[PDB]
RNA sequence: AGCCAGGAUGUUGGCUUAGAAGCAGCCAUCAUUUAAAGAAAGCGUAAUAGCUCACUGGUCGAGUCGGCCUGCGCGGAAGA
């Protein structure tokens, strides 16, 4: 039931990702199925308050990117070590 | 006090304490006392903090000490010159980085876990925080 | 009073007041709870 | 009774007269008489049965000392008169110290209606069995 | 948040009760007329008692309460 608005990452690597997290976002990827993996940037606060729920890790999510909808499921989250924030999320298609 | 039962060599080099930690999630228990500062922790500080916790949440609960010393720290005596060998093994520390869950606790309410972890984080030299068991 | 570097509310009547750039604990119930300099 | 004007509740087992070791001037600090626990109180005690303390309201007026009427037998020694050992409770609920048959509590609760809170039999039945919860007295269902 | 009201009974619950009768004690920690109430949260006793509160009603007529992430600051801070 969660709708997560995303964009496509035109840049990647550690420079671009650390630039992207200082701007209060974080990178993510949608892989799985037969399609190519999709690099995605996500707003941070929406996803953090959203993942405070338990249903974020169990229910099918919907990610809106370029006006499409990809029904994914949250595979695996890298968190920051000592701060309450996120590094990265793997989303498997569903 | 914690100390390895049987080492392989008595004296270790200093080495450095860089980068982030490996034990990061609350694994065994439900609430966790996670490091934020770098530092290192002697066995006396781990014992002091564990007694503060065990007293604080009485003999209910279950507490895991997720760090272990296993690093011998040598000191030279007083009025001894420099040189003439490496010192003697005085105590044992664990090296901590930002992210280590130092302790875990289960079987209490969260408000007692806050209370015992406050009581015991004041016996440690590093800045510390409270974490919960997050699900993936 | 007690000049400490951690001043706290010891009672429920204790009350933190900053006077002249100094944090203080003014109690009405017990005057032993009067504190200064947090 | 009225606003609190020199009435307190104190004595021990009133089979005898005027308990000198346990309380003494505790019933002499306020305007309550020393003599009116000795003859007339036992004259008003023999009307039902002896061997019970009485927590009682003693309203001291501008009369001789006061006027007194005993009203209710209390449930402490009423739940100790047939409970088990005569020593006391200690830690009574974590083990099985006492046991009380509930029919006699239904009839004593059916008698006592002045100094209670309740208007139904079942409403005030397990209140005195709450006093059985107090001294760990296991009710026999 | 102020302000005006109510906040008990078994309950001396037994105590090692020398006085604890909620108050130097431990186990319990119940149930009811009731909007509401703890065998008493704070003080307090030679000792009950004395009050306030925890909760509810009225007055009140717009925000308020407490956490988290942060920038800059305050105290901690005494030498010839």
């Amino acid at each position: 039931m969660f709708t997560i608005n995303a964009e496509v990452r035109k840049e990647q690597g550690k420079g671009a990702s650390r630039r992207l997290r200082a701007a209060n976002k974080f990178p993510a990827i949608i892989y799985g199925g037969k399609e190519a993996p999709l690099a995605i940037e996500l707003d941070h606060d929406k996803v953090m308050n959203m993942q405070a729920k338990a249903e974020f890790y169990s229910e099918v999510l919907t990610i809106v990117v370029d006006g499409k909808e990809i029904k994914v499921k949250a595979q695996d989250v890298q968190r920051h070590p000592y701060k309450p924030k996120l590094q990265h999320i793997d989303f498997v298609r569903a | 006090m914690l100390q390895p039962k049987r080492t392989k060599f008595r004296k270790m080099h200093k080495g450095r304490n860089r980068g982030l930690a490996q034990g990061t999630d609350v694994s065994f228990g439900s609430f966790g006392l996670k490091a934020v500062g770098r530092g290192r922790l002697t066995a006396r500080q781990i014992e002091a903090a564990r007694r503060a916790m065990t007293r604080a949440v009485k003999r209910q609960g279950k507490i895991w000490i997720r760090v272990f010393p296993d690093k011998p720290i040598t000191e030279k005596p007083l009025a001894v010159r420099m040189g003439k060998g490496k010192g003697n093994v005085e105590y044992w520390v664990a090296l901590i980085q930002p992210g280590k869950v130092l302790y875990e606790m289960d079987g209490v309410p969260e408000e007692l876990a806050r209370e015992a972890f406050k009581l015991a984080a004041a016996k440690l030299p590093i800045k510390t925080t409270f974490v919960t068991k997050t699900v993936m | 009073m007690k000049v400490r570097a951690s001043v706290k509310k010891l009672c429920r009547n204790c009350k933190i007041v900053k006077r002249d750039g100094v944090i203080r604990v003014i109690c009405s119930a017990e005057p032993k709870h009067k504190q200064r300099q947090g | 009774a009225k606003k609190v004007q020199a009435y307190v509740k104190l004595q021990v087992a009133a089979g005898m007269a005027n308990p000198s070791p346990p309380v003494g001037p505790a019933l002499g600090q306020q305007g309550v008489n020393i003599m009116e626990f000795c003859k007339a109180f036992n004259a008003k005690t023999d009307s039902i049965e002896k061997g019970l303390p009485i927590p009682v309201v003693i309203t001291v007026y501008a009369d001789r000392s006061f006027t007194f009427v005993t009203k209710t037998p209390p449930a402490a020694v009423l739940l100790k008169k047939a409970a088990g050992i005569k020593s006391g409770s200690g830690k009574p609920n974590k083990d099985k110290v006492g046991k009380i048959s509930r029919a006699q509590l239904q009839e004593i609760a059916q008698t006592k209606a002045a100094d209670m809170t309740g208007a139904d039999i079942e409403a005030m039945t397990r209140s005195i069995e709450g006093t059985a919860r107090s001294m760990g007295l296991v009710v026999e269902d």
